[PDB]
């Protein structure tokens, strides 16, 4: 489960609580669009 | 640094996910 | 229906209620003119 | 990634539409 | 009249107004000297 | 997209026109 | 008179006092540095 | 565009002036 | 002892708790992502 | 500048560590 | 312009001296 | 005394403090690192 395309649109908290549920392990990090990485 | 935990989520103004989340 | 150029100068409000009244599906994705995409 | 499902509005200071909306 | 060089150093109420009174039709973008068009 | 009808204004940090405005 | 050097370190209110003193007509546009010209 | 009745400051984030003022 | 990569995702004052720890002269520095260096 | 004391921290909008803080 | 009068202090988010302070 | 090696981690006042001691004359400017100069 590599990809959530199910939750663009979506909050920060809903898609907090699903990315959880189907990766326990995840480190959740929260960044404006266009952040060059 | 491909980091198979890490989630990063890219919001927009409002907070809405803009951009289809990715392990990495 | 892929483009709404009758849309320029009105605000956000008024933006969402068009383009959800033509695509009911859509996904509202809010960001500053300008934001590298 | 172009989304057929998606609109990305992108807003002055003021947020008015800044430039026509198009899906993708 | 597509230029208003007479605008420079003047609030954005102040140009809201002119340009108004010269092109009615207008649709003001208020944008950060510097935003990438 | 040239835009006939509208009229970009770029503000300083006190909101006073920075530059010409024109039309586009 | 095209350059204030004496000017730099001191606030904004100062300068515009100075500037507007030696240029009547100038028109103050103040920027944050690095913004792009 | 040259204006010789403008002059721009470029401001810290104090507000203090950061370089030194010009026309133009 | 060069890097941390078990604080992703912590917060920074738990970062700096850890780091201190082990690291008693770091000079502790505080950036958004993206920052240019 | 190297400096081997010196720890930057990169976060992201909530305060979290969003890379792998190393020394430097 | 090389300023021999002048110290520019590049900040961090908490405000912090990020960088070695040079004059310039 | 053209740098201040010793100063990276402490704080703006701090900073000030240290460098009009050995530079009376020094103007001092305060920028988000990562500034474009």
């Amino acid at each position: 489960k590599t990809e959530w395309p199910e939750l663009v649109g979506k909050s920060v908290e809903e898609a907090k609580k699903v990315i959880l549920q189907d990766k326990p392990e995840a480190q959740i990090i929260v960044l404006p669009v266009g952040t060059i990485v | 640094e491909y980091r198979i935990d890490r989630v990063r989520l890219f919001v927009d103004k409002l907070d809405n996910i803009a951009q289809v989340p990715r392990v990495g």
